[PDB]
C-alpha cells in the first residue's frame, strides 16, 4: 500500500457532495494557521473529526471509507460546512458526538481558532434521543397555568444561608406570587447548608405557600453533585418529599450523568430545570468555542424541561436576534434557517417535546416589557436580587414582579405596544399596586448595555 | 396549648418583655417579632412583622413594633424574636401576646 | 436594611485580605469592558463566584459574609487574584468547583474576557478526594515494566473498522512491541463496530500477544457512554473479561459520570486511562477559558491514572514550558510555583497518588528523542498513525517505535547526550533493527512548528 | 543492612522536629519502667504506633521513613509530646486512628502506664470526616425551640418495664414539659420489653403529648444491638414510626458499626443522640487509659447530634474545668489550647457542625443555677430519677424541671447572678408552681461533692 | 409512694442470695470512696447496672424489682459477687452485656475505682452466641496441619511499605516456612499501601509460595476500616481472591461489627483472625477496668477464630499464671476455678468450638522453650522482627523459627524437658540449620523482664 502523508483535502474536501437528510452537518467558522488555506484547515477538521489520522495506515484498506468519512462540502468565507454519515454515531448519546465533533478539532496546530456555528441534526438521529421528560405542554397541564410567562428567582445570597433561613426566604417569595424559586447553581451540600436539610425545609415552604395561595407551588431542588450516584440519591429524596421539581447544572455535572438524571426524573415523575452553568467558557467569543444554540438543540434531545437562554437586557451577555432563534429552537416543532439570527439550517423537531426558556440575571420589573416583547408567554422570568433587594424584602418583592407580568400580559392581549407603551402599562398597574411602584423607584436608573 | 420558650412561666409583662429585648440588643442581636393564628407543632414559619430589626437600637422601638403588630393582629399570637448571624439561628423566641 | 445596587468592589474588593491555608485561590486573567474599572470587574466575578448579586438583598444579613464571601485581595496586571473560603465547596465534588469558579462569571456584559489561568487547591480539600485508582507506581507494579517510557497507540482509521478487522490490528500492534493499544475517543459502540463485539475479539488479541511475547499487556477499551449506566455496563464487561484496563472521556462524559467510573474502576480492579476530548474547545485560547492546567488538577483530584498532556512537536498545540509544569502537577508531590510556565501557584498534593504523562499526535520515531527528554521515563507515547503507517503494516511500526524508545533511554543512561546525538543514536539503532530504518526513512521530511 | 536490636531513641525521639500543621498531635503522659528513661519509653510510644518494631528489619530500607515515622518532638514533665504524618491516617476512620494511637502502646513492659490526654486533629484530616448528621443549629431548627437548656430524662427503673408501662411514663414526662425522653443505655430488646414493642406504644405517646402541649416532642429510641444489620433494622423502623430521634451507645457499640448508624441516620432524617457507656472503664484514672476529651473529639468527628458530658455537680464523676474544656470542644470553631483544662493543643473544627453536651445522672431542681451557669443555653439537661421520683409522679415532676429552668435563664436573662441568687430565684418560681416546691422539699438534702 | 433517696444497700445487697446455674455472675474489686463502705459500693454498681437509680421512683411498683435487680450476693475483702438474672440481657449480644455491666458504673464518684476481674456466662445465654466460625479442630482440618504450634508473622515496618513491596516480604517469609503473614493492626487503607492494591498482590504471593512449598499458607488480610459497610466490603474481597483468612481489630472496630464480620465470614468460608488492639488501655492495671479474661470470653462467644493472649515473655506485659487459665478459657469445654490462675468462677462452654491462642510481641528463636512449654501445640507463634530482622532477610528468619519450633516439639515428644534443656535443644538444632545459628547468635543478648 502507499504509506506516507496526504493531505487532508485529497479525502475529506469534496465540493461536489451533496448532503442526504440523514446526515449530520455542521458549520464551522474556521482561524487557519497562517498559511493554511480553508479547504486544507477544513479537510483536517473533517479528517480528525471522523476516520482519518496525520498519516496512510494500511488499515485504511479494510474497510471504504467513502462511506464514513465525514467531508467538507461547501465553504463560505470562514464558514465551512461538513456533513458526517449517520452511521458514524452512537444512537442516544450527545456524549459521541461532542467526542467526535469537539474532540480533539479544536486543538490542531493548522486551525488557531475554531468555532462550532451551528448543526442540523437530522430527524433520523434526533428519533433516538426521548427529549424533554415533561414539555411545556405537559407542565402547564401539570400546573395549571396559562396564558402568561411564569414567575420565579433564585434564592440569595448564592451560598452562606442555612437551610431553615433558605426555606423562610422560599416560603416569602412564593407566597407573595412567584410560581416558583430556585437554588443557586453553586448551591449544592456544603458545610453550612447540607442538601438534606434544606430539602425537608423548603418543601415545607412550598407546601404552606401552594394552601394560603391556592396556586400550585415548586422549587427548583438542585441535585448537582460529585457523582452520578449522589446526583440520583437528592433526586430520589426530592420525590419522596412530593417535589414537582429537581434541577441539575447540565453542563457542569456532564451530559452522560445529566442522561441519567433526566430517565430517573421521568420515572419519578419530576420535572427538570436545566442551569447552563459554565457555558460562557466556551460559546461566548465569536472566534473559538460552540455556539449556545448548539448547545440548546444538545439539551432538548437529551431531555430538560427548562433551560436558561438569557436576557439580552440583564447582567449577562445576550444577543436579542440569536436569542429569537434559539427560543425557537427549543419550542417549535420546526425552525427554518435564518442568517438574521444566526440559523445556519432549517432544524426539524421529529416530534421532540418542547422546552420553556428561562431568562435570568440582572433584572429587574423595569425589564418586564422587553422580556415579554421577547419571548411571550411560554418562558420563565427569574428575579433573584431583583426579588430579595425590594425594599420591604421578599414577599413585596415577589408581588410587584408578579403584578409587573400580568399588567404587561394585559397590555400586549388588548393590542397595545407593549415597546413603546412600557412604561405607562407599568405606572398604570403600579397605581394599584403600592409593591411595584416601591420596585420601579429603587431600580429605575438600573440599565445595562444591549 | 404551650408556646416553648417562657410558656411555663405567668405570662410576661411589657416591662419583663423590654428586659428580654434589652438582652438581646446587648449581645449584640437582631430583635424581630412573629405572629400567626395557627401556632401549633406543625408550623415552623408564623408570619413575619415586616424584617428583622437589623437597624433597631433601643429595646423602646422594639416594643413599639409589637403594639403595632398587635393592633393589625389582635387575634393572633405574637412572638419576640432574637437573632444571631454568626451561628445563623435564633437565640432566643418567646411569645409576648396571647389572643 | 440599605436596598439598592452597590459597586460590587464595596464588599469584594479587599487588598487587605490575607489569604488562609485552607482558601481555594484563583488566578483569572481579566479583559474589562472599556470603562469598567479593573478593580470593579474582578470584584464581580469574585462576587457572583460565591455570595453575591447585583443588588442589596435583605437576607444578606442574615449570615456572616464576611465568612463566607470570596475576596479579590490582589491585582497584578491584568491578573485578579481571588480567595475563596474553605466552606464555600462541596467535599469531594469537582462538578461543585467548576460550578463557583466558572459557572456565570464568563458571561457578565462587564467582563469582555475572562481566562481562569491557576488554581491553588488547599491541601485540607484535596484530602476529600479519593486521586488515581492506581498511580504511577502501583501500575507499573501491576505491568512489572521499568525504567523506561511505555508504548501505546491508537488503533486507526478512528472509526469504521469491523470488531474482528480492529482485534487484528490491535494484535499485530501489541505482538510487536507496543505494551498498549486504545480505542479512538470517539469510537464507542456505534452500527459499524458495537462494544460487545469489540471487547470479546480485543481481548483475545490482548492474551495471545500477551502469551507470544511474554510481556503483560493491555488495550484500553472506550466505555464512554451516552449514560453512567451505560458506562458501568461496559467496564463491569471489560472486568468480566480480564483486561487491565478501561479508557473514559473524561470531559465529555462530564466529570459526575467520571467520577462514578473512577469508584466502579477501583472496585473491579481496572486501571483508568483518561482521554481529554474537548479539553481544547475550553482551554486554546489565552484571552478566554480554562488553562488545561487547571483541568489537570482536576483530574488527579477525580482520580485518573492517565491523562493525555500534549507532545509539544506533535500535530496539536502545546506549549514546552507549560507543558512541564502540567507533568510536574501530575506526578510529583509538590509543585512550585512558577509564572514562566503559567503556575501561579505552588501546589501541595497531600499524598495523592501520580498520574501518567499521555503523549500523543502526530508524533513518530524522529521525535523520540525530544519526547524522552522532555518527560523522562514517566510517561506514555503513543503513535498510532506513526505504528500503522510504518511500510509494513503495525507489527513493524509497533518494534520500530519499541526500538527507539529503548535505544534512547540506553543512550541516556550511560551518559550521552540524547538531544545533540538524538540522531546518531537513532541511525546506530537502525542498524539493528530494519523497520526503524523504514519508518525513519518514510517520515524524515515530516515536521510539525515548535513553541518554547 | 545493620540487623540488631537499637535503642529506640536513636530513630524515633527527635526533639529538633518541628511539627506540621498536617501532622497529627499527641500528647502522652507517660510513666516509665523504673531505670527505663523517659527518652526511650516516649520513644518506644512513638515507634510502635507508627512504623518501629523491637529489632532493625531489612523492609525498612524499601521506604522512606523520615516521611512516615512518629517523632517525640518535646518531653516537659512527664508529657510526651509525638508527631503523626498525614499520611499514616486512613481518610473518615476514628478505627484507624485507635488503632496506631491506642492499638499496643499501652502494654509495652518499658511504660508502666499511659494516658492519652489529648491530640491534635490537623484540619485536613478533620475535612474526611462528615461531622453530626444534624447539629445543634439545625436541630434547633427542627425542634423549634430556642433561647433555653432543653429538657429531657431517662425512663426508670432501667430495666423491668413493660412496653406499655415504659410508654406510659414517656407519655406524662412529655405531657408534662419535658423536651425529649430516653431509653437506658442498657435497655435494647430483652424478654421484659420488646423493641418492636416498645417502639411502636412510645411514639404513640410521643404524637399524643405532641399534639396536647402544642410542643414539639421526641424520644431517644434505643437501637444499639448486637450487630450493625440489627441496629440499621431498628433505626428504619424508628423512620417509618415517624421519630425524630433515635440513640446509639457508640462505645459499647463500636465506632465501625457507630460510623453504619449515622450514615442511615441521615439518610433517613434521624437526629443522632450518642450514650457514651463504657467510657468511664477507659478515662476514669489519670495514669493510665485515653481521657474523655479525646472520645469526645472522635464522637464528633464521626457525627452525633448530642454526646453525654457529665455534670459536675451529679452523682457521677467530672471535673469543672474538664467538663468546660470538653463543651468547648463540641461546640466551637475554635479551641484554644489549656492545659489547665487538660487541652495541651489548639483545635480548629474546620466547620464541622456542633454536638450538644448533655448533663445528666442525679440532679434535680436545686442543680439547675449551677447547671445553666456551666453550659448556658446549647445543652441538654436530664432529669431521670429527678422526674419520676417525684413525690406526685413523672408529670408533676417534669412541670417542676421545665418551669426550674425556664425560670433561671428569664433571671439570666434580666441580669441577675443566678449563682449568688439561685436559692431565691428558685423559691421565686416556687410561688407559682407547686410541682417545683415539692420537688425543692424533697432532694434539698442531696447533694453530691464537686471538684473545679 | 414512698419518695426519696434510699440506700442503694437495702435493696441491691443480700447476702442470703444462692446464685442459679442460668445467673450471670460478676467479681468486681472495688476501691471505694473514702467512707464508703464496701457494701453500699458493690450495691451501687448492682443497682446502677441493672434496674435502679439514684432515688425511688414510683414507675418501680409496676414491676416486680425482685424479679429483675442484680444482687451483691457475696463480698470478699475488696471483691464483690454480683448476680444478674438472665431475663436482664439481649439474648447474642455481648454490646448489651458491655451496656449494663461496664456501661455506667466505672465512673460514680462513690467508686473511684472498679475493675471486672472475672465473670460466669451462664450456659444458657451461651447457648444465644454461634462461637467462632471455624474453631481449632476445623481449622487444622482446612489446613491440613497437625502436632505443632503454627507459626506466623507480622509484616514490617508496620506501615510505610507499598503494595508490592508488602507481597514480597509476605512472598519470602511464606517460602521460607512460616504458615502464615499478617497485616499490622493499624494497617487498614492509607496513601501509601490501599487495601485492594495489597490484597492483590498479597494473595500472588500466598499461592506462589503454596505451590512452591507444597504446604498450605495463609495472610491475615486486615479487613478493619471505618464502617461495617466497608469492612464487608473487603471481606468480599479476600474471598473473592480465595484467602482463607481474614483479621480484624474487634476492640477498635468494636464489638457491632464485629459481630457483622464474624457472621459475614462464615457465609463466605473466611477464617477470622482476631487482633486485640486497644486492650492495654483498660485492662493492664489491677485496680481498674476489665481483666482480659474477661475480654477473651467474649471474643470466643462471638466467635473468633484466633486470640492474641500474650507471650509473658516478650516486650508486652503478661503473666505466665493468669496467660495459662486464659489460653484453657478459649480452648477447653469447661475450666473450673483457680485462685492461682486468677479464674474466680467455673466456665462451662457449652460445645462452642475453640479459638487459638496467639503469641506475638518481641519475640525470637530463644523463646520457643518458652512458648511451647506455655501455650502446647494449639496455638500461633507470630514472628514480625523476629524474621524480618534476621541477618540474611525475611526467607532465613522463617526457616529459623520453623526449624526452632520443630526441634523443640520433637524434644518434647521424645520426654525431655525443654525448660532445662531449651538452649542445648536449640543447639541441637542449629547444627543442621545455618539460618537458627545465625539468629541465636544475633538476639543471644536480648531479653525482656518477667
Ligand atoms: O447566579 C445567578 O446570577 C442567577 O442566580 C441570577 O441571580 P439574580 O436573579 O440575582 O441576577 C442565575 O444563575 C443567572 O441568571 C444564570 O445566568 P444565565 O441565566 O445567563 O445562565
Ligand atoms: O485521535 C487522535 O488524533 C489520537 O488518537 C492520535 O492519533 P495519531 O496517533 O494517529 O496521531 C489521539 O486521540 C490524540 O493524540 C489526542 O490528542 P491529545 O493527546 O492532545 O489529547
Ligand atoms: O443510667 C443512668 O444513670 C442515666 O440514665 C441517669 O439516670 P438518672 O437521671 O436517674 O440519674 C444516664 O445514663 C447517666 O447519667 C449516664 O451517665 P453520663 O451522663 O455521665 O454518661
Ligand atoms: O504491632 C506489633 O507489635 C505486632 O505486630 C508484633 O510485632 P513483632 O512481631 O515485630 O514484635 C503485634 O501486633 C503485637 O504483638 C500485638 O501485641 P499482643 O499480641 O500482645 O496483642
Ligand atoms: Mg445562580
Ligand atoms: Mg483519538
Ligand atoms: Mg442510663
Ligand atoms: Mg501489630
Amino acid at each position: 500500500y502507499e504509506a506516507g502523508v496526504r493531505p487532508y483535502r485529497e479525502t475529506y474536501y469534496d465540493p461536489d457532495y451533496e448532503p442526504k437528510d440523514t446526515d449530520l452537518l455542521c458549520a464551522f467558522r474556521i482561524t487557519p494557521k497562517p498559511g493554511v488555506p480553508m479547504e486544507e484547515a477544513a479537510a483536517a477538521v473533517a479528517a480528525e473529526s471522523s476516520t482519518g489520522t496525520w498519516t496512510e495506515v494500511w488499515s485504511n484498506l479494510l474497510t471504504d471509507l467513502e462511506r464514513y468519512k465525514a467531508r467538507c462540502y461547501r465553504i463560505e468565507g470562514d464558514v465551512a460546512y461538513i456533513a458526517y454519515p449517520l452511521d458514524l454515531f452512537e444512537e442516544g448519546s450527545i456524549v459521541n458526538i461532542m467526542s467526535s465533533i469537539v474532540g480533539n478539532v479544536f486543538g490542531f496546530k493548522a486551525v488557531q481558532a475554531l468555532r462550532l456555528e451551528d448543526m442540523r441534526i437530522p430527524v433520523a438521529y434526533l428519533k433516538t434521543f426521548p427529549g424533554p421528560p415533561t414539555g411545556i405542554q405537559v407542565e402547564r397541564d401539570r400546573l395549571n397555568k396559562y396564558g402568561r410567562p411564569l414567575l420565579g428567582g433564585t434564592i440569595k445570597p448564592k451560598l452562606g444561608l442555612s437551610a431553615k433561613n433558605y426555606a423562610r426566604v422560599v416560603y416569602e417569595c412564593l407566597r407573595g406570587g412567584l410560581d416558583t424559586t430556585k437554588d443557586d447553581e453553586n448551591l449544592n451540600s456544603q458545610p453550612f447548608n447540607r442538601w438534606r436539610d434544606r430539602f425537608l425545609y423548603v418543601m415545607e415552604a412550598v407546601r404552606k405557600a401552594e394552601a394560603e395561595t391556592g396556586e400550585r407551588k415548586g422549587h427548583w431542588l438542585n441535585v448537582t453533585a460529585g457523582s452520578t450516584e449522589e446526583m440520583l440519591k437528592r433526586a430520589e429524596f426530592a420525590a419522596e418529599l412530593g417535589s414537582r421539581y429537581i434541577m441539575v447544572d447540565f453542563l457542569t455535572a456532564g451530559f452522560a450523568a445529566f442522561a441519567s438524571v433526566r430517565r430517573r426524573a421521568e420515572e419519578l415523575g419530576l420535572m427538570l430545570h436545566c442551569h447552563r452553568a459554565m457555558h460562557a467558557v466556551f460559546d461566548r467569543q465569536p472566534n473559538h468555542g460552540i455556539h449556545f444554540r448548539v448547545l440548546a438543540k444538545w439539551l432538548r434531545m437529551v431531555g430538560g424541561d427548562h433551560v436558561h437562554t438569557g436576557t439580552v437586557v440583564g447582567k449577562l451577555e445576550g444577543d436579542r436576534a440569536e436569542t429569537l432563534g434559539i427560543a425557537d429552537l427549543l419550542r417549535e416543532d420546526y425552525v427554518p434557517a435564518d442568517p438574521g439570527r444566526g440559523l445556519f439550517f432549517d432544524q426539524d423537531w421529529a416530534g421532540l417535546k418542547p422546552v420553556f426558556p428561562v431568562a435570568s440575571g440582572g433584572i429587574h420589573v423595569w425589564h418586564v416589557p422587553d422580556l415579554v416583547s421577547i419571548f411571550g408567554d411560554d418562558a420563565f422570568f427569574l428575579f433573584g436580587g431583583g426579588t430579595h433587594g425590594h425594599p420591604r424584602g421578599s414577599r413585596a418583592g415577589a408581588t410587584a414582579n408578579r403584578v409587573a407580568v400580568e399588567a404587561v400580559v394585559q397590555a400586549r392581549n388588548e393590542g397595545r405596544d407593549i415597546l413603546a407603551e412600557g412604561r405607562e402599562i407599568l405606572e398604570e398597574a403600579a397605581r394599584s399596586c403600592p409593591e411595584l411602584r416601591e420596585a420601579m423607584e429603587l431600580w429605575g436608573d438600573v440599565k445595562f448595555e444591549v | 396549648m404551650h408556646t416553648e420558650t417562657f410558656s411555663y412561666l405567668p405570662p410576661l409583662t411589657d416591662e419583663e418583655i423590654k428586659k428580654q429585648v434589652e438582652y438581646i440588643l446587648k449581645n449584640g442581636w437582631i430583635p424581630g417579632i412573629e405572629y400567626t393564628d395557627e401556632p401549633g407543632p406543625h408550623n415552623s414559619y408564623w408570619s413575619f412583622w415586616k424584617l428583622p430589626f437589623f437597624n433597631a437600637e433601643t429595646a423602646e422601638e422594639v416594643m413599639e413594633e409589637l403594639e403595632a403588630c398587635r393592633e393589625a393582629n389582635p387575634d393572633c399570637y405574637i412572638k419576640i424574636t432574637g437573632y444571631d448571624n454568626i451561628r445563623q439561628g435564633q437565640v432566643l423566641s418567646f411569645v409576648a401576646y396571647r389572643p
